[PDB]
RNA sequence: ACUCUGGUUUCUCUUCAGAUCGCAUAAAUCUUUCGCACUAAAGAUUUCCGUGGAGAGGAACAACUCUGAGUCCAAUUUUUUGAGGCCUUGCUUUGGCAAGGCUA
């Protein structure tokens, strides 16, 4: 019965997610899970150290997701 | 799940055979138990029963927690408990000695 | 489950996981124990009383229930 | 558009030098090559390793099950 | 608060919070056909929002038409206002502010009157009529009103228990239905954006007889309550349109499978509910309580005794449960207004969306600059005191807050048509009981006392002290014109001011009336038709004055034109002997008139996008078409006054001076015009010369204008004139059989059949006939009573057309109580109407000239 | 089961029992799906027709109800100007009934007449060896001609699911009956109702309330008319 | 049977200003636009404050439901109908 | 899925009923209007034919269908855990709290 979480909006849009422990990421969202699970292209890793790192292709487990914010305009 | 049947006594085959098993051990050898439990803590006892989220019920616990001075471990005796099963680490037999 | 049905519109004392309290009017609940609490009051400490309004407090952060006072008229 | 566990079998059949972040854990993440996962997100890992970020001794585990409930973030190399 | 309302589902409390996030406020007009429906629903609307205002069993309770001629007649006449809050398909309360407008077509002015404090539209049509003569009317006024269009196929249980129709060949007749929605959508938009199909949600389907009301997904959440597993916005996604359902891998595909297959609308949609309505009408007592209980109804024994018709409202009452399928698509596609106050305030307000105050109005804020905009005014039923309803647009009025009410001649630099008036009391109106209330923020419609007395029709109310730079918004474009003619004059002479008092509360009530006195002290009424008048003049004699009137015999406005250009180039000199000009009158070329009226052209435009519209369009040259001056009598007129004046002959500076005064004698001029004083239409006014005096005292003014009217007279006059006739448009909805009986009764009245098509899906045609309007007086009971009211006609009018006769024909006797033959109609309608008028006996061409 | 009791006061019976109870009354009933029929023809027309000293062609003829302005009697206003009104068609009896404050100076106790009611576009089902939702051809034909999703998108119907009444049939050996008892005059489209007197069931009341019939002789037209002028009285 | 009186609160709360606390000690008050049976608030134009003390102004924001520990919706909804 | 109401029919009485009390329609009387009143209209009253509801009383057989009430879920998203341990200050109600940094 777990139905996706309404992320059309959300496609193909630069993001940052806040993840679990204090921790930050940024990326273009490619799609999802009902489990809001996301994979990100260009995904520019971003730490509190303060130097950025990109990766590109990754996957996020939909447990550790805190926030999303579209720093593009939806 | 691909077994929706009514009867599903495969629970205890869970219990005969798979890692929930050791405990049915200790509903049938009653042997003494130790719990190493979420907030430090060591309960041993003698668990009567248990299902499928592992929570227990223990006869006669002695539970052991240590304190910091730096750390003397105390100890205080319950009765008799229900433990919610999801406030264990590890459950195990305490062994052979013998 | 009619031992919270027993309990809407109470005064309320919520203790959370945080140890954080809401004071508030219970109004509804559900199977995940989210509840509903109207003109919600938070009780933290050093003592001061911060005034919420309608808090749909999440069933995960919740412990612990208890009664304040009757219901108002 | 891409659904999530359809790129981690796309990961396996790359080999890819898969690196995991851990739940909670910020310090130690975790390379390998990713093999096999399940409706539940359990990954085994061919040759992972302990990277921490103070330390950053990488120690080498061997083919793990990571389980799904430990996992933040499947990059790769 | 602190009144006595009916038990409602809401709470008044809630429906105030409603009020204030305008996020959650949906501005709905019901428009559509007669007795398409749209009252009943609104009717099952307020039966779901109040528990105690129930519907009788062999009677529908109307709840709006609230007016005694509306319920004797059972034809909508006003519009009424009803503000309920209805829950989604989600759970999720809106406010809905709907207006339940008539769908006669003679009240079509008081569709335009919620269409203006609207954001949306549905259209609701007969699912066995189909689109009909004011469905597409309102689809025109709706998309050119820049409304959001949405659709409620009403009374699909008539392709049930009326057609029989089988599911897929009614499927067939509903998907005709979107079609024809949608080509005429594509016909009077450019964009293709608002396709209207029920896959979007556009399109809602109902009847409300028997309270059925589904759109795709809140068919689809019947099957997602039903069984817990399936997300209904996905299966809504492929109910409609040549989508089949495969069984053996659970897949809609849009290849059919077995050669047989139903499409998923008529399998998951179509059948369950034919088989529900025929489970009840034909099996109710062998087998309806087995069928009940696989659909998960269960009816007291006391309900099961019911007859079939409150039987089948009730068992879809408990099936289809709330009416969330018309919520789900008015707030998907009707706009917030918050989201609509944007192209609302770019369409209807005359500073337009780049001012001040149209920047403050496209937020739509409650704390802003009050910007209320009232188009209905709602008479109390002692007949007294009117209450002005209309939308806030931004700012909040209060009760008790002194206001600025401006009406329709405000401009900013003529600001006395405004008045500051106390606001007396602010009401939240449903149809039958009002919420009064303390104040009503923007984005919300409210019946205000007090601020009835400075205005006719249609109002701006904004604030005193503040708002300096407050524009009107526009008046009310309607979508016909009103042309019938009554006079009217009291029985007892004696009781003639209860009669104006009555004449001027019927100018409130009826947005496109016309009252006034002619030249003969005749006052005269202007309607869309028979009904119109006669429901008019009913509240004239009920409602407002108390006394007995005589009404003479309707007749029309005529309009006037030329065929030719003018004979010699007409002249006058002002009587400063000062200021010649010179016209000729020309006939303007075919469609431009059109073209004018419909804002194709306006001289709001600058000089190169007009002028290039005129070369492009009716192969004019560019020295004419950046000479024009007017439009008409109004701003968007018939007419055209150019300026042929050589730059040589003329100083084009000392012509600029007076082209002010010549304008306005030209539109008072098209207004009135020499045959009969009414309106100049099709007609090029060329300015040929203008001698204009040297200095401003002796042109200007009381000179020109009178002068500009004279030469505009003689003009058109040496010319040659016709008068012109409106003509209306009828459709008839007849029987197959009855359509040689509409062509016998249309025969006998000068009337034109265009076409005689069949309804497809229903056993009925639609005649759509051209009679003058002149001619239409009785022609629907002359049509219903011959072919025993199977026949049924709605006239609305058209066009103008000339009269076949010549109306300066001296040569024609006219005996006075005879109906004239056709080739000197013109020359008894020129006459009498001038006797009416009561001008002349004759117009001579030379009455207007200098040398006689 | 079917009746009160032995009182003999309400009834409530089987849609079957109605359905061949209307069709032995078949000859008593006029087969009209509307009260369309009876516009300008109805008791408020009536009413109307009476309350104007005016006698609708069909219809009953009254004495005045008011005193009649004679129009030989009124002097010529500039209202009443005869060289002021264009004459088209002459204004009938029909057109003062059907629009009564239009075209009457002083309509009083004047009644509206209903408008239209739509068109009840019902098909009488000649054969019941046809199925009762039949695209009969009376009604005329459609004459054929989209955001579909695709189909490799994963929307499964889940196994529980298919239409609501799938075991149903569309339509029973008495559907298509009680479709008809829908559009059946009263007391046919009930199926439950109060026992009435046999004084007080008028068999042929709605045979002079309908137009007098073509080719009809002068005694029964006027007979007609008079029974209709007594209904009216009467209501 | 199925949905609860609270995430039928929560789907009233739409549209309006509702200010969430996540996990995480983050306020976020500003307009929820949409949320779900599970409480993924998107929410927008969004003033954040943040166990600090510092406030940020986030347009767009969508927040998993798992994570919040309450929302503060507005009193209107003590008058909604399924508060009733 | 276990228990207690309420029934239905018929006969009669009493009262209310401007509700199509009647999906039917009479008669009398009075007043008014015109004719010049079965062949005529209005208004009002009354009587009849004979209703619905409620209340009450009798007597016939049904007694728990109906209307109600009392009476299968450990794997992300809630209820089968990221939990527990270290460091500085403000006050210590010398138990420790609050904030932040951590480590896992
Ligand atoms: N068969 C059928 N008839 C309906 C349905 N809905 C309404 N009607 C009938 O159709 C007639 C339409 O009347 P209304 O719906 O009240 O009028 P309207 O559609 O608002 O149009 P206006 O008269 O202009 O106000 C009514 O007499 C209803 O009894 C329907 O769904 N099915
Ligand atoms: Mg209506």
């Amino acid at each position: 019965k777990a139905h996706p979480p309404e992320l059309k909006k959300f496609m193909d849009k630069k993001l940052s997610l806040k993840l679990n422990g204090g921790r930050h990421v940024q990326g273009i969202l490619r799609g999802f899970d009902p489990f809001m699970n996301l994979v990100i292209d260009e995904c520019v890793e971003m730490a509190t150290s303060g130097q950025q790192n990109n990766i590109g292709m990754v996957v996020i487990r939909g447990n550790s997701i805190i926030m999303l914010e579209a720093l593009e305009r939806v | 799940e691909m077994t929706p049947e009514e009867l599903q006594k495969r629970e205890e085959e869970e219990f005969n055979t798979g890692p929930l098993s050791v405990l049915t051990q200790s509903v049938k050898n009653n042997t003494q138990v130790l719990i190493n439990c979420r907030n430090n803590k060591k309960l041993l006892g003698r668990v009567k029963a248990f299902d499928r989220h592992c929570n227990m019920v223990l006869e006669n616990v002695k539970e052991m927690w240590t304190e910091v001075s730096k750390p003397v471990n105390k100890d205080r005796y319950i009765s008799k408990m229900f433990l919610r099963g999801d406030s264990v680490i590890v459950v195990l037999r305490n062994p052979l000695i013998a | 489950s009619s031992k919270m049905l027993q309990h809407i519109d109470y005064r309320m004392r919520c203790i959370l996981q945080d140890g954080r309290i809401f004071i508030g009017t219970f109004k509804a609940f559900d199977k995940h124990m989210n509840l509903i609490l109207c003109d919600c009051d938070e009780f933290r400490k050093r003592e001061e009383k911060r005034v919420l309004g309608l808090v749909l407090l999440r069933g995960e952060n919740l412990v612990s229930m208890t009664v304040e006072g009757p219901p108002p008229k | 558009m891409v659904q999530p566990i359809n790129l981690i079998f796309r990961y396996l059949q790359n080999r890819s030098r898969i690196q995991v972040w851990l739940y909670e854990q910020v310090n130690m993440r975790i390379e390998g090559c990713i093999i096999g996962f399940d409706e539940y997100m359990n990954l085994v890992l061919d040759d992972a390793e302990e990277i921490h970020s103070k330390t950053k001794s990488r120690k080498q585990l061997g083919r793990i099950m990571l389980k799904g409930d430990n996992i933040t973030l499947l990059q790769s190399v | 608060m602190e009144q006595t309302l009916p038990v409602t589902v809401y709470e008044m409390d809630f429906l105030a919070d409603l009020m204030d996030n305008s996020e959650l406020i949906r501005n709905v007009t019901l428009c559509g056909h007669l007795h398409h429906g749209k009252t009943c629903f609104v009717d099952c609307l307020i039966e779901q929002t109040h528990p105690e205002i129930r519907k009788r069993y062999d009677q529908d309770l109307c709840y709006t038409d609230i007016l005694f001629t509306e319920q004797e007649r059972g034809v909508g006449i006003k519009s009424t206002p009803v503000t309920v809050v209805l829950p989604d398909t989600k759970g999720k309360s809106y406010l809905f502010n709907i207006m339940d407008t008539p769908g006669h077509v003679n009240f079509s002015d008081e569709v335009t009157a919620g269409l203006r404090i609207s954001d949306g539209v549905v259209l609701f049509i007969d699912a066995a009529e189909g689109v009909m003569l004011n469905t597409e009317r309102l689809i025109k006024h709706a998309v050119q009103e820049r409304l959001a269009v949405t659709v409620c196929i009403n009374k699909i249980d008539r392709l049930i228990l009326e057609l029989k129709l089988p599911p897929t060949d009614a499927y067939y007749k509903l998907r005709h239905i979107v079609d024809e929605v949608n080509g005429l959508i594509s016909m009077y938009s450019t964009d293709e954006n608002l396709i209207l199909s029920p896959l979007l949600g556009n399109v809602c389907f109902s009847s409300s007889q028997y309270s059925i009301c589904f759109t795709l997904g809140s068919f689809a959440k019947i099957y997602a309550d039903t069984f817990g597993d399936i997300n209904y916005q996905e299966f809504a996604k492929r109910l409609w349109g040549d989508i089949y359902f495969n069984p053996k891998t659970r897949k809609f595909t849009k290849k059919a499978p077995t050669s047989s297959s139903q499409r998923s609308f008529v399998e998951f949609i179509l059948e369950p509910l034919y088989k529900i309505l025929a489970q009840v009408v034909g099996d109710v007592d062998t087998s309806l309580p087995r069928t009940l209980d696989e659909l998960g109804i269960h009816l007291t024994k006391e309900e099961l005794k019911l007859n079939i018709r409150p039987l089948l409202r009730l068992v879809c009452k408990k099936f289809f449960g709330e009416f969330t399928g018309f919520v789900d698509m008015c707030v998907q596609h009707i706009p917030s207004p918050k989201v609509g106050a944007k192209p609302k305030i770019e369409h209807t307000y005359t500073g337009g969306v780049d001012s001040d105050l149209g920047e403050a109005m496209s937020d739509c804020d409650p704390d802003g600059p009050l910007m209320c905009h009232t188009t209905k005014m709602y008479s109390t039923d002692d007949g007294v005191q009117f209450h002005a309803f209309g939308r806030v647009l931004s700012g909040t009025i209060h009760a008790g807050q002194p206001v600025k009410v401006l009406g329709e001649n405000y401009t900013l630099e003529d600001e006395e048509d405004s008045q500051i008036c106390t606001v007396g009391r602010l009401w939240i109106s449903v149809a039958r009981y009002h919420i009064e209330v303390n104040r009503v923020p923007a984005g919300n419609w409210v019946l205000i006392e007090g601020v009835d007395q400075p205005i006719v029709k249609t109002a701006t109310i904004t604030e005193p002290r503040g708002n300096e730079e407050a524009q009107i918004f526009r008046p009310l474009k309607f979508n016909t014109t009103s042309v019938i003619k009554i006079a009217v004059e009291p029985v007892n002479p004696s009781e003639l001011p209860k009669m104006l008092d009555g004449l001027r509360k019927v100018n409130k009530s009826y947005p496109s009336l016309t009252t006034k006195v002619e030249e003969s002290g005749e006052h005269v009424i202007l309607g869309t038709g028979e009904l119109y008048l006669d429901c008019v003049m009913h509240d004239l004699r009920k409602m407002y004055s108390e006394i007995d009137i005589k009404v003479a015999d309707p007749v029309v406005t005529f309009c006037e034109t030329v065929v030719e250009t003018s004979s010699l180039k007409c002249f006058a000199e002002t009587p400063n002997k000062k200021n010649k000009i010179t016209m000729i009158a020309e006939p303007l070329e075919k469609g431009l008139a059109e073209d004018i009226e419909n804002e194709v052209v306006q001289i709001t435009w600058n000089r190169k996008k007009l002028g290039e519209f005129f070369q492009t369009k009716y192969d004019w040259d560019l020295l004419a078409a950046r000479s024009i001056w007017a439009f008409g009598p109004d701003a968007t007129g018939p007419n055209i006054l150019v300026d042929d004046t050589l730059p040589s002959e003329v100083d084009k500076a000392l012509l600029g001076s007076v082209k002010d005064s010549i304008v306005q004698g030209f539109q008072w001029g098209t207004r009135e015009g020499p045959l009969c004083d009414e309106l100049i239409r099709n007609v090029k006014f060329k300015i040929l010369d203008a001698v204009v005096a040297q200095e401003p005292l002796h042109r200007g003014g009381g000179q020109i204008i009178p002068t500009a009217r004279r030469v505009v007279y003689s003009a058109f006059l040496m010319a040659t004139p016709r008068l012109m006739e409106p003509y209306y448009f009828v459709e008839v909805q007849a029987p197959a059989d009855c359509v040689s009986a509409v062509y016998t009764v249309l025969a006998r009245r000068r009337g034109h059949v265009t076409q005689d098509a069949p309804i497809p899906g229903s056993p009925l045609y639609t005649i759509k006939a051209f009679i003058p309007a002149i001619d239409s007086f009785g022609f629907e009971t002359d049509l219903r009573t011959h072919t025993q009211g199977q026949a049924f006609s709605l006239s609305v009018f058209h066009h103008w057309q000339i009269v076949p006769g010549d109306p300066l024909d001296k040569s024609i006797v006219i005996r006075p109580l005879e109906p004239q033959p056709a080739p000197h109609l013109a020359r008894e309608f020129m006459i009498k109407t001038r006797r009416r008028k009561g001008l002349s006996e004759d117009v001579s061409i030379s009455k207007f000239f200098d040398d006689p | 089961k079917y009746v009160n009791g032995s009182t003999y006061q309400r009834w409530q019976f089987t849609l079957p029992m109605m359905s061949t109870l209307y069709r032995l009354a078949n000859q008593l009933l006029t087969d009209l799906v509307d009260d369309n029929y009876f516009y300008l023809f109805d008791l408020k027309a009536f009413f109307t027709s009476k309350a104007l000293n005016m006698a609708i062609p069909g219809g009953p003829k009254f004495e005045p109800l008011v005193r009649d302005i004679n129009l030989q009697d009124e002097d010529w206003n500039e209202f009443n100007d005869i060289n002021k009104i264009i004459i088209r068609q002459p204004i009938r009896t029909e057109y003062k009934i059907a629009f009564p404050y239009l075209y009457n100076n002083l309509p009083h106790h004047v009644h509206l007449t209903w408008y239209h009611t739509p068109n009840v576009v019902f098909i009488k089902t000649e054969d019941p060896d046809l199925p009762a939702f039949y695209f009969d051809p009376l009604i005329n034909p459609i004459s054929h001609r989209e955001p579909l999703p695709d189909d490799d998108e994963e929307f499964e119907l889940p196994e529980f699911v298919e239409p609501f009444l799938k075991d149903t049939p569309l339509y029973t050996d008495n559907t298509a009956n009680g479709i008809a008892l829908l559009w059946a005059p009263r007391p046919f489209n009930l199926r439950s109702g109060r026992t009435r007197r046999a004084l007080d069931i008028p068999l042929v009341k709605n045979w002079y309330r309908e137009h007098c019939p073509a080719g009809q002789p002068v005694k029964v037209r006027v007979s007609y008319q008079k029974l209709l002028k007594y209904y009216v009285l009467n209501a | 049977m199925s949905i609860g009186v609270p995430i039928k609160v929560l789907h009233e709360a739409e549209g309006h200003i509702v200010t969430c606390e996540t996990n995480t000690g983050e306020v976020y008050r500003g307009k929820l636009i949409e949320a779900e049976d599970n409480m993924n608030c998107q929410m927008s134009n969004i003033t954040v404050t943040y166990r600090d003390g510092r406030v940020a102004q986030l347009e767009q924001v969508y927040i998993r439901g798992s994570k919040i520990r309450f929302l503060i919706l507005p009193d209107m909804l003590k008058n909604a109908p399924m508060l009733k």
